[PDB]
């Protein structure tokens, strides 16, 4: 079998295929993730350079991996279906084993676990694909947010992005976002959420997808004319 | 040059370079002696600290009640090579009830050697190793070399500065050999003989390193307050 | 397991299973569910030798919620005891076979049909209006090749279901601790806590 | 040891070319003229018997091979690399169809399994791709007559009349102008001799020239009598005589 | 063997008895049929002594590394499924094994397994196995309240293992009795048999067909 | 079954009954136990019928790759050791007995094959359950420098002998003439001495007879256009 | 390109050394021992102020008398705490006791030149 | 040793892009051009063969349009052969999945499929990848009429019209232009070859350079008909729309 | 216990002139436990019909199994397969368990649509092919129908006439078999029609 070493040190302690594999992520779309008092809202970026599209049939960005925990990414979008799967699998696995669905920190884990293999097993490189995990702990009303890397390293986060122009939308939800006071409601999370997309994204039209996941397995993706309103409502307050 | 990108390719002279290379790791190792009488086989270590907080690396690694080495260059290939003299050992008392030769020992870490030196994907071992024991025929003390070149010796060095212990037993070797039933005056004749390899050091109670396997005496390690006697 | 029963009606699917489980000498339980969920609309009960049982079971439910997740709709009940039927038939020539025989009962959402079908451990499986596994039917079909109307009501399901298992408490000589009723229908999988 | 050539040999270049593939081309350019023509009641297939040396007994070198009773091979391009590949098309035809079904693969079939070999030959670790195209014969039951080009990446095409290797451009072009949709396989055989003349430098006779055809069923090849149904192969390999019979009314 | 447990107001009970035969022949009085998996976790030894012994205790190890990846207790149901899943992959190869594994934890609070070598895990109140199991049954069914008392159901789980060692020749020796609580199990005492009936007939007025 | 083997002046003949059982029960009453190995290597089948079929089968398609990969005609001791070698390695498991006769650049042959992978030659040889029956006419008859017509005749009577005696066989005789320097001859139902009487009466039916439920045309055809 | 298992000129594999050029780079991690007990300490360092700096684990438990602390690529250390605890938890069961704590990282550190092609 | 050799066909280059995958691609755009337009009741499939002879047998070739099943079919842009490989492995997969759920494959499920095969070339084995970029044109009774592409690198998507191979840019603009959503069959065909009519690098489009295909409920009733176009249909439409 | 009559049930099979006919009983069972009525034992790929009889989840797998076959074989062939050929694709795939055997009994009809020619095969559990000119029968009624068809069967019956020689056969056939009946039904076909008619039997 083919056993190369595609992944290696190089003289100032750098592993380049690893980094380059980060490189992929900032070409992809924009992802971000935000989390309420009492939710967490999924934002990703739609690029228009395709229409004629078939919105309906289209592969979604945001990714259920169970009934209450979802995925979104930014980076190759063949790459992030085989993480995808490994991670619905473990996802059934562990209701199979332990009796219990997955908390949101150990399918993070998890998935985070298969992108380290693939930095130090040989014949094989690594993905070039960051995620954002959210959802709710079983029987837990507390919001959880984590991130995943290239290299395997993950982390918890109040708010966070990735993918293009993700330091832009990264600068806007730091000067905006209060821990002591998160957004208390649905609606104000959504709206914090499309403003920091609109600062990215160009048209507020096809090109903002929201999916909000609430407490006990409640997740349903906004349509169209939904997000419509909240682009509608932000440049109206904007006007002054 | 171009022909060091592995151990599978030879030199235009016939050289090669990645044993070469393995060999030059046990120039950089700390020094170690052996020496030996009719009765008795002794090896003496100067063991390396990192710093001052730090504790001195171990050089003398026991392989049976009879057997054992010291080490010098990458310490984790001395682990591999003597765990596989002490599997050897063992192989040979559990089917034989035989208590392996010293000699027999030699040859099987030669050819465990020679593989990593002819085949591609791998590499050569970086480690030189002090062979001790005392068997059927008598004390023994044996070199290994990377390359595969095991040599049985009265005395020798290995490491940093080892010329200096290597020549001063070349000159003793009338002496220390006729040492018989004396295992300290042999020590002394040890810590004598890497003394000639020290530079701005000295020899002190946590620094120095002596083994010894002998007629009635099972291979044993001495460290800390029990080498101070030899200080 | 013991007795596993199954009629379908006009709108829904019941199934009806014993609560007892008896370990040689002793009845060491008295309020078993013999029966799985495998997704909102499709329900399977089981019986066969034990351990077997609960292990085919759960590991049918972990495949059909994988299948759900994975593309975010809910298999048809024939395509799931089609499923069913290959995993067992490959069971069989196996090294040890799933000793396990089940019924699968579903409303069909796309047909607005309820379904039951009867797969016993070879992999035999056919579409029945009512069906049982083991010596159940033995007792029980008279009645239902009687009192069975395509057009029944689900609560003249219940009352002919009560009637075949008062012929099998009288006529049958282990006690299987009465048994545990189920109804599948258009609004999903609910539980009878009174029977 | 070990073969430690896991990798692809055969990789896309920055303008999208895949290099080993173009230069198995080159090497089927250099290659001796080989043509076929489908007739309406026949297939012929021909080639040079290009003679390495005097003392060489040419007949026991075949460029033109039965793969099945009713379907024969050519070449143009690496004499070995042909060879294998009739030696692995044969077995193919029982293993992966006659082993299964009881009768000879159809030709388009036969044609794809030959093919999906030279596929792996450009993506598999470790080897290069074969430097032959082939010329394919063939009749089957339900599609007639048919005849099929393979090149070295696995591709194969439909043939009314072809030409591959040394002269192909020249001789592709004699084709055009003769052939048509109601050619008898005699006159195929002639405009077959015709088109090969012209690559010919040296001797042109039937102890040089090598051709065959896919015709009519031979029961005195079948090599037994007894079953109606069994009436012989229909590829049939022209003896040195026949074809200089041919070469009197040319 | 006689050995139960069973769930009540205060936590579980776990009571067994102490006798392993080899025919006839008693080769032990001071057999340990509580296996202690953690200071949370009991399990009860019937069938295989080996069987049950190896695997428990590797079923701790599985436990103890449970909660160093998770931080966080191990449930009832999560270390009984482990051990059954483990013997379901052994079955037809001979393993011989019925155990209750009992715990108490904050989500599903006391909580009794019966796991056994043909791959059963059932959840249930009160379990009793082994060759008096029928005996301690009795006992068992007829006493058996929600709110019993710490003190009456260590008395009631005592009781019912001395009326199988009583009636049962292979049951005997002396009871071990546990109590497990949500803080962890608690032990009380060995109790030799002979000695436990003598003093339980005098002050119960039981076993009046025994002369004393 | 009864099949035999024989030898003649420039070649050999080999015969066999064409009635196929299942238990007492006949299954097929023309039953072709005369395999072709290759155009010139015949053979005939006893035991499990799918074994003799499958194994000649296989063998068969071997034995054509060789041929065309050696340029040479098939010989009989190639099928011979690839037939012993193939049952030998299943250890009676493959129940193919087999009487397998030919010609080839060599010769003339003729050998025995049994499922266990033992193999013999003969110039006169018996298999099946009518083997003994056909054994006692080829021990009574047979002669060294037997004609082409001769052998034939001898050969169809001992499998005559099985068609009458034995239960296991009856209906037809095949044959098939394998001769040096012509075309192998197979000769189907070279023998009819079994056709059945015409019976008493006729059993058709009146149209109607049957009583019927439900009719309906069957879709064979594929999805249509427009 | 070169091996994976090369040696330099100085007798010193280039990947080894190159690994420590990368631990170089990641955050401090200090240890000190006493005949009280022994401490451990770390910098978190967090890229971000919205990352929740609670979640940055590179102090971490591998058996109750065995803690342990990272410094470079820390998704690296995830097989090696697996490893470790694995170790600990197994040795337990073969003998019934705690392992050594020198035990435990020989057994750690057998894993390190486990690399090539 | 063999490491030398190695061209290393999954690595990333320093912008975190696919050399392999960026390279292929690059072979696809002088493939012949494939369109496919979904409407309302049916899809079509349109494909221009490349550079023929006379002496090519039109109607026994098959270059560009392929049958997965009775529901789905593919046009094919790039190397022909890798395109064999993949397309039988997807025949399978439909049949793996007919037989254990007794209901015809989904059409999505099996472009992720053939779509996760062309994705682990890219990430392990050291192999080149397919030189291929599919169309799928299917139905099922969940979204019914389908559109979908793959390419080289495992990525796919949806599309109500869409085109790949050579001229992809100018194509897409003329598609973009004349598409509307409550179109028809028969104005889908017109608009797929007056499409192919103006991207094409030949003189004029004629019969014998195309290849045609449509997906049409145009089957008596409840069910859907696969229609490959025979030479002289082709050459039909082509008088009909008034491109010839 | 014997894996050929757990479920029970019959085929049979005949040729007429320029037509076939092929039939089969309804019934499934668990030994004597009469389970199904509607278990049709009869398949169709294109053309070509295919009867099973046997142990039931073999029965099912195999169908499957053919379907998937021959599915396969229509694509890559560009045509439907024909009998004598599906013939030889039954006899391979049950040949390959050889000795893992399914437990069923095979019967093929049909009609070549080139040649117009009327064909009938049969098979054993593992493959051995019976190529009849006249019937073909299978089951645990095969006693039964062997009986049946050896006395009613005359060639070359019209395909109206033949409808009425088959069902007979099979109908008097079932009535002396515990394991058979239940429901039967009937194949007529010719060239391009084929009518499926379900008979009137007794249900015990
Ligand atoms: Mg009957
Ligand atoms: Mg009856």
């Amino acid at each position: 079998g083919y056993d190369r070493a595609l992944s290696i040190f190089s003289p100032d302690g750098h592993i380049f295929q690893v980094e380059y594999a980060l490189e992929a992520v900032k070409r992809g779309t924009c992802a971000v993730g935000v989390k309420g008092k009492n939710c967490v809202v999924l934002g990703c970026e739609r690029r228009s350079t395709l229409k004629l599209q078939d919105t309906r049939i289209t592969p979604s960005k945001v990714s259920k991996i169970d009934s209450h925990v979802v995925l979104s990414f930014s980076g190759l979008n063949a790459d992030s279906r085989i993480l995808i799967e490994k991670a619905r699998v473990e996802a059934q696995s562990h209701r199979l084993t332990l009796e219990d669905p997955v908390t949101v920190e150990y399918l993070t884990r998890y998935v985070a676990g298969v992108q380290q293999r693939y930095t130090q097993s040989g014949g094989v490189r690594p993905f070039g694909v960051s995620t954002l995990i959210a959802g709710f702990d079983p029987r837990d009303d507390e919001p959880k947010l984590y991130q995943t890397e290239p290299s395997g390293i993950y982390s918890s986060w109040s708010a966070q992005t990735i993918g293009r122009n993700s330091k832009t939308v990264r600068e806007f939800l730091e000067k905006n976002y209060d821990r002591k006071e998160p957004p208390a409601t649905v609606e104000e999370c959504v709206k914090l959420t499309v403003r920091s997309l609109l600062e990215v994204v160009q048209t507020g039209a096809k090109n903002i997808e929201i999916t909000v996941v609430k407490p006990d397995s409640d997740i349903v993706a906004l349509s169209s004319e939904e997000i419509n309103q909240y682009v509608t409502q932000i440049e109206q307050e904007k006007q002054e | 040059n171009n022909y060091d990108g592995d151990t599978v390719t030879f030199s235009p002279t016939g050289r090669l370079f990645q044993v070469e290379y393995a060999l030059e790791a046990i120039k950089q190792g700390s020094v170690t002696v052996g020496l030996r009488s009719n009765t008795h086989a002794v090896l003496v270590a100067l063991k390396r600290n990192a710093d001052e907080l730090s504790s001195y690396q171990k050089k003398i690694i026991k392989c049976d009640e009879h057997m054992g080495l010291s080490l010098a260059g990458l310490a984790p290939d001395a682990r591999v090579l003597s765990n596989y003299l002490r599997q050897q050992c063992n192989y040979s008392s559990l089917v034989f009830n035989r208590k392996l030769a010293v000699e027999r020992a030699g040859h099987l870490l030669c050819d465990k050697a020679q593989k990593n030196t002819q085949s591609y994907g791998g590499r050569p071992y970086g480690v030189g190793l002090l062979i001790i024991g005392y068997d059927k025929s008598g004390a023994h003390l044996l070199e290994f070399q990377p390359s595969g070149n095991v040599t049985e010796l009265y005395g020798t060095a290995i490491g940093a500065r080892s010329q200096g212990a290597k020549t001063y037993l070349e000159r003793t070797l009338d002496t220390f050999i006729k040492i018989d039933g004396n295992p300290d005056e042999l020590i002394k004749a040890g810590v004598e003989a890497i003394s000639q390899s020290l530079r701005d050091e000295s020899l002190t109670v946590d620094n120095l390193s002596i083994a010894i396997v002998g007629k009635d005496t099972p291979f044993t390690i001495y460290d800390g307050e029990a080498v101070a006697k030899y200080i | 397991m013991d007795i596993i029963l199954g009629i379908r009606v006009q709108d829904s699917v019941i199934l009806a299973s014993s609560k007892a489980v008896t370990r040689g000498i002793s009845v060491l339980k008295d309020s078993d569910d013999k029966t799985r969920q495998l997704s909102p609309h499709t329900l399977m009960s089981f019986a066969g030798e034990a351990g077997d049982t609960v292990q085919f079971a759960e590991y049918i439910q972990a495949n059909i919620q994988l299948y759900s997740i994975r593309e975010d709709y809910e298999l048809s009940p024939q395509a799931v005891s089609s499923f069913v039927r290959q995993e067992l038939a490959k069971s069989i020539r196996s090294r040890r076979p799933y000793q396990v025989n089940v019924l699968i009962g579903g409303y069909d959402k796309k047909k607005n049909k309820p379904e039951l079908y009867q797969i016993d451990y070879l992999g035999t499986k056919v579409e029945l209006p009512y069906g049982a596994h083991g010596y159940s039917g033995f007792y029980t079909f008279s009645l239902l090749d009687h009192h069975y109307r395509p057009d029944m009501t689900t609560e003249e399901g219940l009352d002919l279901l009560k009637l075949c298992v008062q012929e099998l408490e009288k006529r049958m000589p282990m006690d299987f601790k009465g048994v545990i009723v189920k109804i599948v229908d258009k609004d999903g999988i609910r539980q009878v806590d009174d029977f | 040891m070990t073969d430690r050539y896991s990798f692809s040999l055969t990789t896309f270049s920055p303008s999208g070319k895949l290099g080993q593939i173009d230069y198995a081309l080159t090497a089927v350019k250099q290659g001796v003229t080989s043509l076929g023509i489908k007739a309406t009641n026949g297939v012929v297939i021909a080639t040079e018997k290009k003679s390495s040396s005097p003392l060489a007994m040419s007949e026991t070198l075949s460029k033109v091979s039965l793969l099945t009773p009713d379907i024969g091979a050519v070449y143009s391009g690496m004499g070995p690399d042909y060879r294998v590949l009739v030696d692995k098309s044969r077995k193919v035809a029982h293993t992966s169809y006659k082993r299964i079904y009881g009768e000879y693969p159809p030709t388009k079939l036969l044609v794809s399994e030959v093919a999906k070999i030279m596929q792996e030959a450009t993506q598999s670790g470790g080897v290069r791709p074969f430097g032959v195209s082939l010329l394919i014969a063939g009749h089957d039951e339900f599609n007639g007559f048919s005849l099929y080009q393979v090149d070295p990446s696995g591709s194969y095409f439909p043939w009314k009349a072809t030409a591959i290797g040394k002269g192909s451009v020249a001789a592709k072009t004699f084709l055009e102008k003769r052939w048509n949709d109601e050619l008898e396989l005699e006159d195929a055989i002639h405009i077959a001799l015709l088109t090969l003349k012209e690559s010919v430098e040296g001797e042109f006779n039937g102890d040089t020239i090598e051709l065959a055809i896919i015709g009519d069923e031979n029961p005195d090849l079948l090599g037994y009598t007894g079953i109606p149904t069994d009436k012989g192969p229909r590829f049939r390999k022209l003896t040195s005589q026949e074809i200089n019979d041919r070469l009197e009314a040319l | 063997t006689t050995t139960l447990a069973f769930r009540f107001q205060g936590g579980i009970i776990v009571a067994v008895d102490s006798r392993a035969t080899a025919g006839n022949w008693v080769a032990s009085q001071t057999v340990k049929k509580v296996i202690e998996i953690n200071p949370f976790l009991l399990g009860t030894m019937a069938g295989g002594a080996a069987d049950c012994q190896f695997w428990e205790t590797w079923l701790g190890s599985q436990c103890r590394l449970h909660e160093l990846r998770e931080k966080e207790r191990i449930s009832v149901a999560a270390a009984s499924k482990i051990l059954s899943n483990l013997v379901y992959q052994y079955k037809g190869a001979g393993l011989s094994m019925g155990t209750m594994i009992c715990g108490y934890t904050r989500k599903e609070g006391p909580t009794i397994y019966y796991v056994d070598s043909d791959g059963t895990r059932l959840k249930g109140d009160i379990f009793c196995v082994g060759s008096g199991q029928t005996f301690a049954y009795g006992v068992l069914d007829s006493n058996y309240k929600w709110d019993l008392s710490v003190e009456d159901a260590l008395y009631l789980g005592k009781r019912s293992i001395l009326a199988a060692a009583h009636r049962d020749a292979y049951s005997g020796g002396s009871v071990n009795l546990y109590h497990v609580t949500e803080d962890g199990w608690i032990y009380h005492g060995n109790h030799d048999v002979g000695e436990l009936f003598w003093k339980v007939k005098e002050e119960e007025g039981s076993f009046n067909n025994v002369i004393g | 079954t009864t099949i035999v083997g024989v030898k003649f002046n420039n070649g050999v003949v080999i015969a066999a009954d064409t009635r196929s059982t299942q238990g007492p029960i006949v299954a097929d009453k023309n039953c072709a136990k005369l395999h072709r190995i290759s155009p010139k290597i015949w053979c005939a089948g006893a035991g499990t019928a799918a074994d003799t079929e499958a194994v000649t089968q296989l063998i068969g398609s071997n034995i054509e790759l060789h041929s065309l990969y050696t340029s040479r005609e098939p010989r009989v001791v190639s099928a011979l050791q690839m037939l012993k070698q193939h049952l030998f390695k299943y250890q009676g498991h493959i129940g193919a007995y087999l009487i397998v006769a030919g010609v080839d650049p060599t010769g003339s042959h003729l050998f025995s094959i049994h499922a266990h992978g033992s193999t013999d030659v003969g110039y006169y040889l018996s298999l099946g359950s009518g083997s003994l029956a056909a054994m006692a006419v080829l021990e009574s008859h047979w002669k060294q420098d037997l004609t082409k017509e001769e052998a034939i005749k001898l050969a169809s009577d001992a499998i005559q002998a099985g068609i009458w005696n034995d239960l296991g066989s009856g209906s037809n005789v095949d044959v098939c003439v394998m001769e040096i320097g012509k075309d192998a001859e197979y000769l189907r139902n070279y023998l009819t001495p079994n056709v059945r009487e015409e019976k008493q009466k006729s059993y058709k039916f009146p149209r109607g007879t049957t009583a019927v439920l439900k009719e309906s045309i069957v879709n064979i055809c594929d999805i249509q256009e427009e | 390109d070169r091996g994976v298992s090369t040696f330099s000129p100085e007798g010193r594999l280039f990947q080894v050394e190159y690994s420590l050029e990368a631990i170089k780079l990641g955050s401090t991690a200090i240890g000190i021992a006493t005949k009280e007990g022994v401490v451990l300490g770390v910098e978190k360092r967090a890229t971000s102020p919205l990352l929740e700096s609670d979640s940055i684990e590179k102090i971490v438990e591998i058996d109750r008398h065995i803690g342990c602390a990272m410094s470079g690529l820390t998704a690296d250390a995830r097989s090696m705490i697996e490893h470790a605890r694995t170790a600990a938890v197994t040795h337990n069961l073969y003998y019934d006791e705690d392992i050594n704590v020198e035990s435990l990282t020989q057994s750690v550190c057998d894993l390190a030149l486990r690399f090539g092609e | 040793g063999s490491r030398r050799y190695d061209s290393r066909t999954t690595i990333f280059s320093p912008e975190g892009r696919l050399y392999q995958v960026e390279y292929a691609l690059e072979s696809i755009s002088h493939a012949g051009t494939a369109i496919g337009i979904m409407a309302s009741d049916g899809i079509v499939l349109a494909a221009e063969r490349k550079v023929t002879s006379t002496l090519l047998e039109q109607d026994t070739s098959t270059e560009k349009l392929y049958k997965l099943n009775d529901k789905i079919a593919v046009a094919v842009a790039g190397l022909t052969a890798d395109a064999e490989i993949l397309i039988n492995t997807a025949r399978i997969h439909a049949q793996n999945y007919l037989k254990t759920y007794n209901e015809d494959i989904p059409v999505e499920i099996l472009v992720r499929r053939l779509s996760d095969i062309k994705q682990g070339y890219t990430q392990h084995g050291g192999l080149r990848p397919f030189g291929v970029s599919f169309i799928y044109a299917g139905y099922d009774d969940r979204y019914g009429y389908q559109l979908y592409t793959s390419n080289p690198s495992g990525n796919y998507t949806g599309w109500k019209a869409i085109s790949v191979g050579a001229n992809t840019s100018a194509a897409q603009t003329l598609l973009q232009m004349d598409y509307k959503d409550d179109m028809k069959v028969d104005d889908a065909i017109e608009l797929a070859l007056k499409t192919l009519s103006k991207t094409t690098d030949s003189s004029a489009l004629t019969y014998d350079r195309l290849e045609f295909a449509t997906i049409r409920k145009g089957a008596n009733d409840g069910e859907v008909y696969q229609k490959i176009f025979k030479p002289q249909e082709i050459k039909d439409i082509l008088v009909k729309t008034g491109i010839t | 216990s014997d894996p050929s009559s757990i479920n029970g049930g019959i085929v049979v099979a005949m040729t007429g002139k320029d037509c076939v006919a092929i039939a089969c009983d309804l019934r499934l069972g668990s030994q004597s436990l009469g389970v199904s009525n509607k278990f049709e034992k009869i398949f169709h790929y294109g053309h070509v019909f295919l009867g099973i009889t046997g142990l039931a989840t073999d029965v099912t797998t195999l169908n499957e199994m053919f379907r998937y076959k021959t599915n396969l074989y229509k694509l890559k062939e560009e045509r439907a397969i024909e009998p004598e050929t599906f013939t030889q694709l039954v006899s391979s795939s049950l040949y390959e368990r050889r000795f893992g055997p399914y437990f069923v009994g095979p019967v093929v009809a049909g009609i070549n649509s080139k040649s117009g020619k009327p064909f009938i095969a049969g098979f054993d559990l593992i493959g051995c092919i019976d190529e009849a000119k006249d019937f073909i029968v299978s089951g645990t009624a095969s006693d039964q129908l062997f009986g049946m068809c050896e006395s009613l069967y005359e060639p070359n019956l019209e395909p109206e006439d033949l409808f009425e020689t088959i069902s007979q056969a099979l109908l008097n056939a079932a009535d002396r078999d515990a394991l058979s009946g239940w429901g039967a039904v009937v194949y007529i076909i010719k060239k391009d029609e084929v009518v499926k008619r379900y008979l009137k039997m007794r249900q015990d």
